[PDB]
């Protein structure tokens, strides 16, 4: 099945990022930043990958997205770029 | 004086609890009906001398206009006393046939002691129709009315399906109630039956959680 993908117009999960979601996007950049990768903000003389990560979340600039499950296994995916970072 | 004044007190408080629940159901029971007092009580079911004729007791209750928009299928029920503190198949077919007669849904039958094995094969012989066996006993006292005992609202197959919807529920994965449950007995809940338990909170004012039937 794909009725398992939750469209974009009605979607309900929190318009905001979780601890935990902020928490993996950091390491996750910070991981793939720290093995090389194309950084997509300009480290201000910025050299440890998780603070060259946290620049790039500021900045919005990180090309990741959150496919968040649902106990059924549908799934809403949601942009770093759109969640709402409060914390 | 002696112990059939308490007797009376007993069964009359008893008469109030099946008012209360008949009314709870869903049914045409008026604040008066129930608010009966216990001289009116008398006066109406006691014989030659004062003592409780229980074979008037027993009473049909219609849906209220308000129980058939939401159950339109809920018809009439018949509730039944015996005056005889042991229920018999002899005087229990009576009762069996009343409700396969007047085309009843439902029949609750109030009894002294006990019913016999004999009379108890008769309870599901009769389908669609349902029958209840209550404890006259139990009914003195309206469980639901405790502090500890928060509101059960029984939900139509709609009602249920929106849940099961709403929550992207399998029946399974609901909070469960058993089909012997206090509360289960008092609204008359069959399986599959969902209520909604609405109880005060110290954490949210008002949480309202939802129990299936087994």
């Amino acid at each position: 099945l794909k009725e398992k993908a939750i469209p974009k117009d009605q979607r309900a999960t929190t318009p905001y990022m979780t601890k935990y979601e902020r928490a993996r996007i950091l390491g996750t950049r910070a991981l793939q930043i720290s093995m090389n990768a194309p950084v997509f903000v300009d480290l201000e003389g910025e050299t440890d990958p998780l603070r060259i990560a946290m620049k790039e979340l500021a900045e919005k600039k990180i090309p990741l997205v959150i496919r968040r499950y649902l106990p059924d296994g549908s799934f809403e995916d949601w942009s770093v770029e759109e969640l709402i970072v409060d914390l | 004086d002696q112990e059939n004044e308490r007797n009376i007190s007993r069964l009359w408080r008893a008469f109030r609890t099946v008012k209360e629940m008949v009314k709870d159901r869903g049914y045409f029971i008026t604040q008066e009906e129930v608010e009966l007092p216990l001289e009116d009580f008398k006066a109406k079911y006691c014989d030659s001398m004062g003592r409780p004729q229980r074979k008037m007791m027993s009473f049909q209750a219609n849906p209220t206009e308000e129980s058939i928009s939401k159950f339109p299928d809920m018809g009439s029920l018949w509730v039944e006393f015996c005056d005889e503190p042991s229920v018999g198949v002899k005087t229990m077919k009576t009762f069996v046939i009343h409700i396969q007669e007047k085309n009843f849904q439902t029949g609750i039958f109030v009894y002294q002691n006990n019913i016999t094995p004999s009379a108890m094969k008769l309870v599901p012989s009769i389908p669609p129709a349902t029958i209840e066996t209550f404890n006259e006993a139990a009914l003195v006292v309206n469980i639901t009315h405790h502090e500890l005992v928060p509101k059960h609202i029984r939900l139509s197959s709609d009602e249920k399906r929106e849940l099961l919807k709403r929550y992207r529920l399998k029946e399974s994965q609901l909070p469960r109630i058993q089909r012997a449950d206090p509360v289960a007995l008092y609204l008359g809940l069959k399986r599959g039956e969902v209520v909604k338990i609405i109880r005060k909170s110290e954490t949210s004012g008002r949480y309202a959680s939802y129990r299936i039937c087994m």
